[PDB]
């Protein structure tokens, strides 16, 4: 039988999908470490910018794990996506060491906006800027893709890049109690949380796993972008960012939670 | 560096 994990219910993607509301045709890149065939999903296609890893199958498990959070299809097996009929690319971007190179994250945000994705997902992050990257996350905007971050993992008051860049919509992670979780990074740039404790989601080998980190908290906003993308599809990047923004439930300061609790209802009523 | 899995540049 299928399980809807409790960050989906969450952030109250099936009411979403009451409404008929599912991500239908709407193309979504996870820039990660590849998506693993899997009975929980369905690949849409993809490409690789990592030498010695020319398919787009995950040699990690955490692209495949980011993709079933964005996309588990609705049947009755697995789990359940935010967007489960969002169409998914898999843009390998890191090895299956889990490390990448600024080139390569860049060449992917130049495949996703040369190739009419809509939403790219980049559960990624490091404490360094980077030219190349910030241009790059620029580019990918002005061709009209929403670049969604994580904020990292090191539980300070500064946020990840490329998360930190203007043109980046960054990710922070809450726990079952709607609290930050304490590793998630906040300040300055922060602009929604979601869901990054105990995120159950497809894995290699056909299976599931339970992973933590603003990693998992990413893939919720991008499912809720692709929501609000099929309800409105001449909507720009930005103006679905605010939207999302907007009707977020508030927590408290926005330094701590951004925006507050993405909430995938009150996005698409 | 780097977040858990992903890093990239110091
Ligand atoms: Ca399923
Ligand atoms: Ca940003």
């Amino acid at each position: 039988a299928q399980s809807v994990p409790w960050g989906i219910s969450r952030v109250q993607a099936p009411a979403a999908h009451n409404r008929g509301l599912t991500g239908s045709g709407v193309k979504v890149a996870v820039l990660d470490t590849g998506i693993s065939t899997h009975p929980d999903l369905n690949i849409r296609g993809g490409a690789s910018f990592v030498p010695g890893e020319p398919s787009t199958q995950d040699g990690n498990g955490h692209g495949t794990h980011v993709a079933g959070t964005i996309a588990a299809l609705n049947n009755s097996i697995g789990v359940l996506g935010v967007a489960p009929s969002a169409e998914l690319y898999a843009v390998k971007v890191l090895g299956a060491s889990g490390s990448g190179s600024v080139s390569s994250i860049a060449q992917g945000l130049e495949w996703a906006g040369n190739n009419g994705m809509h939403v790219a997902n980049l559960s990624l992050g490091s404490p360094s800027p980077s030219a190349t990257l910030e241009q790059a996350v620029n580019s990918a905007t002005s061709r009209g893709v929403l670049v969604v971050a994580a904020s990292g993992n090191s539980g300070a008051g500064s946020i990840s890049y490329p998360a930190r860049y203007a043109n980046a919509m960054a990710v922070g992670a809450t726990d079952q109690n709607n609290n930050r979780a304490s590793f998630s990074q906040y300040g300055a740039g922060l602009d929604i949380v979601a869901p990054g404790v105990n995120v159950q989601s497809t894995y290699p080998g056909s299976t599931y796993a339970s992973l933590n980190g603003t990693s998992m908290a990413t893939p919720h906003v991008a499912g809720a972008a692709a929501l609000v993308k099929q309800k409105n599809p001449s909507w720009s990047n930005v103006q679905i960012r605010n939207h999302l923004k907007n009707t977020a439930t508030s927590l408290g300061s926005t330094n701590l939670y951004g925006s507050g609790l993405v909430n995938a209802e009150a996005a698409t009523r | 560096v780097a977040l858990x899995p992903v890093a990239l540049x110091p």
